[PDB]
């Protein structure tokens, strides 16, 4: 997949 | 425990706004060494969890802020493998690839070199959740061209300037 993160891999992705 | 939190909010609110501002927060918070806080980190992190566009935290804003910080001191002691109480070059390569980016060893170094305010090849707390954090943004900004996610893209001139121009 994407040499990045696509799910919450540190705090907070989602933020 | 929002009762502990409560109580930790009072004591950060110094002036009892019912707020935390920018300046407050930052003398809550401590790198691990004695320089205060990456004014720029503090001032982020209110961004990420203001709602009100106040430039401040109130206490449920507060209650993310502070489970931000300590989801972050666990990470950075997680990947501080050898206790310096500061993040190393290889320590950094295991916590962005921890992270799931795939980089390059020379670009851990630009990473480094543009994050470090200690000046000794290690990153302090504060400037690695900067570091993470500008990382963060700049994923956001690519993955919005990155259309079959392969970590590729492909831009005009002006969809670029606009791309740059909502960083700097
Ligand atoms: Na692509
Ligand atoms: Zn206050
Ligand atoms: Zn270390
Ligand atoms: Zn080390
Ligand atoms: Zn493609």
């Amino acid at each position: 997949g994407p040499p990045y993160p696509t799910y919450p891999g540190y705090p907070g992705y989602s933020q | 425990d929002q009762s502990f939190l409560w109580n930790v909010f009072q004591r950060v609110d110094k002036d009892r706004s019912g707020v935390i501002s920018d300046t407050e927060l930052q003398q809550a918070l401590s790198n691990g060494t004695w320089t205060p806080f990456n004014p720029v980190t503090v001032r982020s992190i209110i961004s990420m969890f203001d709602r009100e566009n106040k430039a401040g935290v109130n206490f449920s804003e507060f209650t993310g802020v502070w489970k931000y910080i300590t989801d972050w001191q666990n990470v950075f002691r997680t990947y501080d493998r050898d206790n310096s109480g500061m993040i190393d070059k290889n320590e950094l390569k295991q916590a962005l690839s921890g992270f799931g980016y795939r980089l390059s060893d020379q670009f851990h170094d630009i990473l480094i070199r543009k994050f470090d305010r200690q000046g000794r090849g290690q990153i302090a707390f504060d400037d690695f959740i900067q570091g993470c954090i500008v990382l963060q943004r700049l994923t956001d900004i690519f993955r919005r061209y990155d259309t079959d996610q392969d970590g590729w893209i492909q831009v005009s001139y002006e969809q670029y300037l606009s791309m740059v121009f909502s960083i700097v």
